[PDB]
DNA sequence: GTACGCGCTGTCCCCCGCGTTTAAACCGCCAAGGGGATTACTCCCTAGTCTCCAGGCACGTCTCAGATATATACATCCTG
DNA sequence: CAGGATGTATATATCTGAGACGTGCCTGGAGACTAGGGAGTAATCCCCTTGGCGGTTTAAACGCGGGGGACAGCGCGTAC
């Protein structure tokens, strides 16, 4: 969360990952993408 | 046609009625032949409190039928 | 020459002219048949007529002249099947209905 | 010696006094001037009609009233004789006002 | 010195007495003590959400008065349609 | 198969008064009419 | 000046016709003017939709006949609606 | 079904059914039950009960507009 | 046993049912009754304007879109049949 | 196979990904989002209707609209969604 | 002081399982009628002018409306 | 368990005067009198989907009983 998730600073969520089955794909609600990343990292 | 109106005080008197008469003119003819208030009464047949707007013949009571009379006392 | 009112052509008293006239600025359609505004005007004359007529009564009963609201609350209020079309209206000036619960009189 | 009524028979008159009169229920001053406090808040610096004001309490005293008649059936069905606030806040949920 | 003497505690300018006199009218008996804020609270909510409207009006107008009509018209679209002051 | 012991048992416990209507108001279906 | 409509003559004109010698105050004036302009929206209102559901783009008696049977509850209906198709059919017949 | 078909006998006979329809009308009319015996549930706590009894629905519809 | 008059198709465990859903615990043994009263007195009051609705259209047949808007007359909309 | 009808199924969807771009939707959801639309769609134009009829204009313009959003939507969704409509138009505006 | 509020009680009447009886579902088959699309048309309602009269406004009263004054029955709440 | 005294009621008289009822006036909108062209409107035809049907099968409804706990009743203190 402080590497790539409050790095990731503005309205897209384009954050990421190595494996997701969505990836460069932008949101425009951070809120999901946080709740993508705990889904995820676990 | 003739009915039985059995009390709680275990009279049970006769009335002159038609099926087309209603519950309120029964409980008129209990005020006049017993002086008992239409307002104090509560007839019961069929396994359902009589209801005064509607007439013997709408219940489909038969002749020289039982009918039950409790005195309820509305007011006071 | 010689006109005459459509009112009287229906034989009544609603300016059936004034009526067509606000259905046709009122947005309410696109085009207005001709027979409308005569069953409308009708039926509001019918209505009104009921109404007045039994606030009229309603007053005399109070021996008094005139019909002042009181008399309308106390006509609408006694008949059910207008109460019902008047729910949620409130008449100024109005009062309420006399009533009082069962219970709460003294034993006799 | 004096004379004095039975408890709670002054109301019986008292009620079917009201029920028949139907002028207003409170002195319009204080009225007025409470409209005129809450107005401020949204956009102060106004102005109202005389009229405005009746209506706005005739249609305040119309609510109050019917709420009331409520209210006390609620009262009645626990076998009461007086009125509670947890008996308002029944009616005001079961109507679905503060729902 | 021209305006703006923003009162306070208006709201208790509703006696008691008055509140007595409500009630009555309802057709209630007894009556318990507590009720005199219960109603202090529930007629303001209720003003409050009308007022609003009701300036909302205006100010879509772009006057600086109140008419009755604005009131009217109010009262009308919350379901509490009022007859006799012009509608 | 109907209670009526039942419910009249239950006469005698509840025992409290009922309201309920009390005018014919036909005169709306009729007078009308002929206003 | 500005001129204002109202219904208060038509009003009276009725009113003569029932109790022909009962006087009106006036606030009870206004309320039946007021009750007039609320059923008459209330019902053409209706009847606007009712047409614009079928699609068509005139409003004629016909809805106007539902739109009533839809508002007024039971035996007004019953009624109004008889006075209605009587007081049009004579006026069709002498324009 | 067989309800529905049977009242809707009064007001004309001899109409169809769209199936779906049916649905919409038991749907709607299990919201409406759902919601009132919330409300009989209310009543009923209020008196220091447990249980309800017909008048608890009856006070309800009342305050609620229906009834009167 | 075939002599049912449809009202009675209401069993008194599906009236069980419903309760439930709305979180009563006890119940009487006289609502068994006001319920098939109650939901009757609903029900006309619906069937009525559907049908109407139908007799307008010159149709013969009960639209769902009918029943959908007789529902937003008396205040209760209902979402998800179409409309 | 004719008699086209029309929906806003399409931009349901649409506007869906740009939230949560890996979650799907049935049919009945997106049925009853479609009437939802209908719904508030109509009850805000009608009001507009009145407000301009009383003051007796003609058109119905952006301003009205203003307004009548401010006695439906309650309390926030109301100052959001101002400040929306207010900024989408200001773009237009400039951007034709 | 009375209406409330707390506590004690003596119920009988719903819950809770147990057998057992059944009508609901589903599966399939089938017919038609009524709903939905397609066509040719017409007559009715919109538009436009000209006009004249019903309806709004300003007055002016008189009333009878209403007001107010006055006076008697009656329903409580006590006593023996 | 019935009378007496009571403050409440209730009626009946006076004015008195604002304000429903006319009453004129004036005019702008309703009506008579014109064409036109498209919204409805019969008339049509062709699916299809809604009743209608006839076997399983099986879980859900049904009736019984039994018992226990919620309740309606009653009584007693008190403080608002
Ligand atoms: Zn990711």
């Amino acid at each position: 969360r402080s590497i790539h998730v409050d790095g990731q600073r503005g309205g897209v969520f384009v954050c990421l990952w190595k494996g997701c089955k969505v990836y460069n794909t932008p949101s425009t609600s951070q809120s999901w993408l946080q709740r993508h990343m705990l889904t995820h990292s676990g | 046609m003739q009915i039985f109106v059995k009390t709680l005080t275990g009279k049970t008197i006769t009335l002159e009625v038609e099926p087309s008469d209603t519950i309120e003119n029964v409980k008129a003819k209990i005020q006049d032949k017993e002086g008992i208030p239409p307002d104090q009464q509560r007839l019961i047949f069929a396994g359902k409190q009589l209801e005064d707007g509607r007439t013997l013949s709408d219940y489909n009571i038969q002749k020289e039928s039982t009918l039950h009379l409790v005195l309820r006392l509305r007011g006071c | 020459a010689k006109a005459k009112t459509r009112s009287s052509r229906a034989g009544l008293q609603f300016p059936v002219g004034r009526v067509h006239r606000l259905l046709r600025k009122g947005n309410y359609a696109e085009r207005v048949g001709a027979g409308a505004p005569v069953y409308l005007a009708a039926v509001l004359e019918y209505l009104t007529a009921e109404i007045l007529e039994l606030a009229g009564n309603a007053a005399r009963d109070n021996k008094k002249t005139r019909i002042i609201p009181r008399h309308l609350q106390l006509a609408v209020r006694n008949d059910e099947e207008l109460n019902k079309l008047l729910g949620r209206v409130t008449i100024a000036q109005g009062g309420v209905l006399p009533n009082i619960q069962s219970v709460l009189l003294p034993k006799c | 010696k004096p004379h004095r009524y039975r408890p709670g028979t002054v109301a019986l008159r008292e009620i079917r006094r009201y029920q028949k009169s139907t002028e207003l229920l409170i002195r319009k001053l204080p009225f007025q001037r409470l409209v005129r406090e809450i107005a401020q808040d949204f956009k102060t610096d106004l102005r109202f009609q005389s009229s405005a004001v009746m209506a706005l309490q005739e249609a305040s005293e119309a609510y109050l009233v019917g709420l009331f008649e409520d209210t006390n059936l609620c009262a009645i069905h626990a076998k009461r004789v007086t009125i509670m606030p947890k008996d308002i806040q029944l009616a005001r949920r079961i109507r679905g006002e503060r729902a | 010195k021209r305006h703006r003497k923003v009162l306070r505690d208006n709201i208790q300018g509703i006696t008691k007495p008055a509140i007595r006199r409500l009630a009555r009218r309802g057709g209630v008996k007894r009556i318990s003590g507590l009720i005199y804020e219960e109603t202090r609270g529930v007629l303001k909510v209720f003003l409050e959400n009308v007022i609003r409207d009701a300036v909302t009006y205006t100010e879509h107008a772009k006057r600086k008065t109140v008419t009755a009509m604005d009131v009217v018209y109010a009262l009308k679209r919350q379901g509490r349609t009022l007859y006799g002051f012009g509608g | 198969p109907w209670s009526e012991e039942r419910v009249v048992r239950k006469v005698l416990y509840l025992s409290l008064k009922e309201f309920k209507n009390s005018q014919k108001r036909q005169h709306a279906e009729g007078i009308a009419g002929s206003l | 000046k500005t001129r204002k409509e109202s219904y208060a003559i038509y009003v009276y004109k009725v009113l003569k016709q029932v109790h022909p010698d009962t006087g009106i105050s006036s606030k009870a004036m206004s309320i039946m003017n007021s009750f007039v302009n609320d059923v008459f929206e209330r019902i053409a209102g209706e009847a606007s939709r009712l047409a614009h559901y079928n699609k068509r783009s005139t409003i004629t008696s016909r809805e106007i006949q539902t739109a009533v049977r839809l508002l007024l509850p039971g035996e007004l209906a019953k009624h109004a609606v008889s006075e209605g198709t009587k007081a049009v059919t004579k006026y069709t017949s002498a324009k």
